[PDB]
């Protein structure tokens, strides 16, 4: 329930629950599979 | 080929033409109407005379110098003494009105200057003493006269400062009020409807006037050369929709 | 009894919250309203309508003279007026725009600039108006001005022409108190050919000039303005 | 919401750029009249500048003082502090003074709260807890005259008692005679020559008279009251222009004598930057 | 939920959303088009 | 979901475990990819690692003192802290400073909690019960001058009244000018040869400068603010390596001159365990 | 009005709680959000990026 | 409500305002007996005149 | 919502808005109409 | 336990609220009502009624 009409008031949010590090750990052109090599 | 230009106003038993007029300003919009049941508190019929006080009414005229400052007429007052409007008011307890103002200043294509037409509700003026000091009723009520801004401060009167309204608030910001500017080449006219604006729904016509209506010189008047450096300005004003209630035996008001 | 716990913040008294509170005057009935014209919802409304800019400023008291901008016969070339556009001071300060922005922290969105031209109907003139986004200086001579958003304003029958200065910026709200960071540019006029007298006429003319919002403006942030204060409370 | 439309080259007949100001209207121009403009939406609703938020925060109103202390031989308790009375208004102090007079007339309920602080200037052993009684004393109703009257009963009177330190909290309907309150009259209460002339006259409410309930302690007291005011449930009609110069009197639209330039002058020519 | 019997007790009132600046801007009687003419 | 699958002998010519680290990437290599493993479970989903709880938690962000005490003859009642203002901004102290700038842009709305309390280090008969009263005063605003100003009516400025010893606590929306705050900013305010660089530019707020309501006692008292701040709301964008040398300035990146080894040096050899 | 009675830990500050509180600035509009490449939601996601240990401790 | 109704002129033989006071009555006469009236409406309730609220605080 | 048993315990009344002055006003025996004569 | 937050006002005495308190006699029957002419409703009703005014008031 919210007792306020301003959203800055709500409390903390609720978990992202997204998740997805490629694009800081995989951030490569073309595509690299595991276990073929890496430069061909 | 009508053109904004060109105006007729019949109101009662006068008409007005103007052929450089600049449009009409309405003020918020809204054309006079009587008092309507819903709104109304005292319980007395209204008396409606109709033609006979909704007709043209022209003040006697200014004149426009290099010099002047600007003047300002305050209504019903700037009425008061013309014709049955005037016997109306201070025979009835209560009256109601709005106005057409149409004010007149004609020159040539060589003249310059321009003059600002403005009406504000509830112009309370100022002590030009400062502190507390009041501005006596017979100041606030000069008539058809008006008062002349450009006259000397007199005592129990109000200040007369230009750049100051008359109240503590700048020239350049009047241009919120319904208003029209008279610049002689474009221009030779101006009209304002004015609708009644009060927080009651009738009021006494003599302790509380309604609206000051102003003219400024803003661009000075400068006319062509060797001309007579001068240009009469008239006012004329008509009431319209006015209703009386509550009459009785005649208002008897300072000096 | 219902048990409870109270939070950090009780008993505080934020002038800024809306809650309810118990009336003194139970039952009583307010007088009715009737139709006044003229009423005003969001102070965005009114800044809309233009008001007079004192732009010639260089007086030394306040006088109906600082709202004139003169223009001389005959110059080719030249500047009319200049101004930066920190709509929170200097010129634009004491007009209704300047006068409501003040009561906010940022403003974001376009403006309408017009000049009145108030000469004898027989003279003619024609006048480049110039908007300077942020970035570079006032502009010194009309060919750096014309290099921006311009108007070349051509005097005539119709007597006012209106300038807008489209929102130009990187940031999407800019401070009305002026900021570097933040800045809008400069305003400039100069003339494109020369005001010309007709004949048996003589001395300067004026321009009249306006500010007013677009439909565009925001204004966000609500604040005490720098424009009022006091020493000891009034009374009667 | 657009706050520009896409707009391109223009080369017409139709030029919204050239007006009459004279006509006393604000033509509408925007951006993409006058120059090439790309779409962009608003993201904005302009909710923080609607008349009801603007006048309703809280702002201070009135600050008085009233002290406890033994009324032994006071010939004037009204005199003493031993209670004081407001006059009660809101154009004393200024800030939201200058804020409701951008309206002419204004219809609102009043959220009112009281912030009651101590003082012992001198010597005490210690702080006492005091109880200070605010009352409503509307006009035709009697004056109190001492610290303890029969006025104090306010058996008919909407009266609020709180601590010294804490805060009251209360709301009073719109209390107006007429259908809003004035921001400006120019008139008078009656065709006098000699009458008062301005608001003054019009907007009468009598006066709220603060006390402390607590007999006196060895030490003395000092109460100091906080006032403050919030509109709710607004409604303002007709603009005006904004206060330039400086308020001199609760009421009246005077301004003070040799007062200064309230434009700021150039440094510098027309041209100057 | 109010929680109190008269209507002055309620809180804020909540965004006009009313907005219409031609009463001010535009108070000309006869109707002026953009683009059209000032004066005729 | 499965932290670790089942794997047993591999003798492949698709070697998972050989990778070209050139190419910027990290090959998502894992324990069953060189070693035979059994089906294992998470049990956990990483919930106290989400950003929004990370930067969640109310920190210390600023402690500032104002003193109660007769202004009689001061001439600079800032000067006396007969009130203070505090130029607001978070990365004065650093605990939450670190813990921000492991990113470039943040979004959030604040809460902030105002902890007061009073000391009174020499000789009183009592404590006295104090109201503070913190306001904002963005940036155009006027500042106050003396401890008792105009500008404490604040009539158009939120502000909040407590008592010392309690707490006070608001939540501000977020308002940065821009879409983030930036924790990091490569640029100038102009293209000037000798204007500031940084932040401190941009990320402008004015300053909220508290006052005790008060008047005075006899004694003096010492009143200490403590303003915390938690974020709610959170939205951060690209992280950066994390801060290593000490903080010298608010806003500027700049560590102090011989500063000392921050890699801890091995008591030992390369080869050393 | 209703009865209540108050716990223990009632006007306690802990950091780490989160409960609604009223807004300073009711109705203030912020600024929209534009794209940024980058968001970072969870710790968990940076500390599967490698970076460089200093090994070489010896210095 | 209406506080008031419209009425106009009257020459009757039915008098409304003459009456008995030594009777114990008190006659409801109103404005609209005496004088032409227009229509007002009442906006009002007589909420705060209720012995409840008089006697309750 | 009563939190009490006891019904002194509840809040204040509610208006009668019962209203009949005739028990005053018109305290007679014989009908008097408004405009017929007082007395016959 | 449920969290609440107190706003300023709270502990004060208005005379003119209207609220629910306790009763001190608990299950108390009050006497039946019997019926009595002349009940009053509103002030509104008895100004209604005419009285003399001391209009000679020259003594
Ligand atoms: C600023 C220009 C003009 C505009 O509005 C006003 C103005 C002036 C006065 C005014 O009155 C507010 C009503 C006050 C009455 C409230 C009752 C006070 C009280 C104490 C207790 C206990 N219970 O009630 C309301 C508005 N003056
Ligand atoms: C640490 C690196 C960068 C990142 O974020 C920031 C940063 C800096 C400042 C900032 O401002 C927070 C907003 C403060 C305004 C809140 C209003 C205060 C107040 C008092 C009262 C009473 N009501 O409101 C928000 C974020 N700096």
């Amino acid at each position: 329930i919210n007792y306020y009409k301003d959203a800055a008031s709500t409390s903390s949010a609720g978990q992202s629950l997204s998740m997805d590090p490629s694009k800081f750990t995989e951030p490569v052109k073309d595509l690299m599979l595991k276990g073929a090599p890496a430069l061909n | 080929g009508y053109s904004d230009r060109v105006q007729q106003i019949t109101l009662g038993n006068s008409t007005i033409t103007t052929q450089e007029a600049a449009n009409a300003v309405v003020c918020y919009a809204e054309w006079p109407e009587y008092l309507p049941d819903v709104d109304a508190s005292d319980v007395n019929k209204t008396s409606k005379p109709d033609t006979s006080v909704c007709r043209f009414y022209t003040l006697d005229s200014k004149t426009w110098t290099t010099g002047s400052k600007g003047w300002c007429w305050k209504l019903p007052d700037a009425l008061k003494d013309m014709g049955v409007f005037g016997q109306n008011m201070f025979f009835h307890s209560l009256g109601r009105s709005g106005y057409t103002v149409h004010v007149q200043c004609n020159a040539t294509k060589f003249h310059s200057g321009c003059l600002l037409v403005v009406v504000i509700p509830e112009h309370q003026l100022a002590s030009h003493e400062g502190g507390n000091v009041s501005v006596k009723y017979t100041f606030t009520h000069p008539g058809e006269r008006g008062i002349d801004l450009s006259s000397a401060n007199e005592v129990g009167g109000p200040v007369k400062d230009v750049l100051y309204n008359m109240n503590g608030t700048l020239l350049g910001n009047l241009l919120i009020f319904p208003h029209q500017f008279i610049n002689l080449r474009t221009n030779n006219t101006a009209t304002i409807v004015i609708p009644y604006i009060n927080s009651v729904p009738i009021d006494s016509m003599t302790r509380h006037n309604n609206v000051s209506l102003m003219v400024i010189p803003i661009a000075p008047l400068t006319v062509p050369t060797g001309a007579t450096p001068s240009l009469p300005i008239t006012v004329t004003i008509a009431p319209m929709c006015t209703e009386f209630s509550g009459i009785r035996s005649k208002s008897i008001v300072p000096q | 009894g219902l048990p409870t716990t109270t939070l950090p913040g009780s008993g505080q008294f934020l002038t800024t919250d809306d809650r309810q509170s118990p009336s003194a005057l139970p039952n009583y009935e307010p007088t009715p309203r009737i139709h006044i014209p003229g009423k005003v919802h969001n102070l965005l409304e009114i800044i809309q309508v233009d008001t007079l800019i004192p732009m010639n400023n260089t007086h030394t008291k306040d006088e109906v003279n600082s709202y004139l901008i003169p223009l001389n016969a005959n110059r080719q070339n030249e500047q009319v007026f200049g101004t930066n556009l920190f709509i929170g001071d200097g010129v634009f300060k004491t007009t209704l725009l300047g006068e409501i922005v003040q009561y906010y922290t940022h403003w974001s969105g376009s403006l309408r600039f017009s000049l009145m031209y108030t000469g004898p109907a027989l003279s003619s003139a024609k006048l480049i108006l110039a908007y300077t986004p942020p970035g570079a200086r006032g502009p010194q001579d009309r060919r750096e001005a014309m290099l921006g958003t311009h108007v070349v304003w051509d005097i005539g029958l119709q007597s006012t022409i209106v300038m807008t200065i489209p929102w130009t910026s990187g940031v999407q709200f800019r401070y009305t108190d002026p900021d570097t960071y933040t800045s809008a540019g400069f305003l400039s006029c100069w003339y494109q050919t020369s005001l010309i007298l007709p004949p048996e006429t003589t001395g300067q003319v004026y321009l009249l000039s306006f500010i007013s919002a677009c439909p565009d403006f925001k204004l966000r942030l609500m604040k005490d303005t720098q424009t009022i204060s006091q020493t000891v409370a009034l009374t009667e | 919401t657009v706050a520009s439309i896409s707009s391109g080259p223009k080369h017409t007949q139709k030029v919204p750029i050239l007006t009459a100001n004279e006509t006393g209207a604000t033509m509408p121009v925007l951006p993409s009249d006058s120059i090439e403009t790309r779409t962009t939406y608003m993201h904005f609703n302009g909710s923080e500048t609607d008349v009801e938020c603007f006048l309703g925060r809280a702002a201070c109103v009135h600050v008085t003082e009233i002290q406890n202390k033994d009324a032994t031989g006071i010939d004037n308790h009204r005199e003493a502090k031993l209670f004081n009375d407001w006059k009660i208004n809101l154009s004393s102090l200024v800030q939201l003074r200058k804020k409701l007079e951008l309206f002419t007339y204004v219809r609102f309920d009043s959220e009112y709260t009281i912030l009651a602080t101590a003082s012992q200037p001198d010597s005490a052993n210690y702080s006492s807890n005091l109880v200070v009684q605010a009352m409503y004393v509307p006009p035709g109703a009697p004056n109190p005259k001492e610290w303890d009257d029969y006025t104090w009963q306010s058996a008919s009177n909407p009266s609020v008692f709180f601590k010294v330190g804490d805060t009251s909290r209360f709301s009073v309907p719109y209390v107006g005679l007429a259908s809003a309150y004035n921001c400006f009259y120019d008139g008078y209460s009656h065709d006098d020559a000699e009458t008062q002339y301005g608001i003054t006259v019009l907007n009468h409410m009598g006066s709220m008279a603060f006390r402390i309930v607590n007999e006196h302690d060895e030490h003395k007291t000092l109460v100091k009251i906080r006032v403050y005011h919030r509109a709710k449930h607004v409604e303002a009609w007709i603009p005006r222009a904004p206060r330039a110069l400086p308020y001199t009197s609760i009421g009246r639209t005077n301004y003070p004598k040799n007062t200064e330039p309230v434009i700021k002058k150039r440094k510098g020519d027309i041209k100057s930057y």
